[PDB]
């Protein structure tokens, strides 16, 4: 019926930084009349989970770099 | 039944009785 | 019939349901005070010597 | 009848180093109707038998004299 506490959690954090990528990727968020705050939850969530995938794939290509044999001639 | 079977396998099936 | 360890391994286990344990391992399991118990009538007969 | 699975070994020696004496006295195994797959593990084996055989001739040449008494004036 309910749910925990929130965090602190503050401020606009995309806002404030514009110079990373995968905000293009983030503005795709339509408000059908939702709050003004519920929507920033949302848009949190969306954050987090664009940056737990940005930084999976980052793990997965660093993890199939290995180092190659053709890499090493230099 | 096979539980029972190894029950009577496992003990047994003047000279004084005792129960316990 | 062949000379070949890994392939003698795994056609021994290749999901075996009963696994006999030997009578040798049966006697040695259970301790002095019920070895002599009739109960383990069936391992007494066959120790003779 | 079988044997143990195969190993990863990922890449290809050959495609690489091209720079290893052991270039010329490789090239000499071919197909003779084989698959390419067991005839690429026999091309495996004929390297690593190659290098084995190098690395051994490279310690018993080292290893008649690792002293010798006619560097004694220079």
């Amino acid at each position: 019926a309910r749910r925990l506490p929130k965090p602190t959690l503050q401020g606009r954090l995309e806002a404030d930084f514009p110079d990373s990528p995968l905000l293009p990727k983030f503005q795709e968020l339509n408000q059908n009349n939702l709050p003004n705050d519920v929507f920033r939850e949302a848009q949190r969530s969306y954050l987090v989970f664009l940056t737990s995938q940005f930084c999976y794939e980052e793990y997965v290509q660093r993890t199939f770099g290995v180092p190659r044999r053709q890499r090493a001639i230099d | 039944q096979q539980v029972n079977d190894y029950i009577k396998a496992k003990v047994g099936a003047q000279q004084a009785t005792c129960e316990i | 019939n062949h000379m070949n360890v890994l392939v003698i391994v795994d056609e021994f286990y290749d999901n075996k349901y009963a696994a006999p344990v030997t009578d040798i391992a049966l006697k040695c399991g259970l301790p002095t005070e019920d070895f002599l118990h009739p109960s383990n009538y069936d391992l007494l007969r066959l120790e003779l010597h």
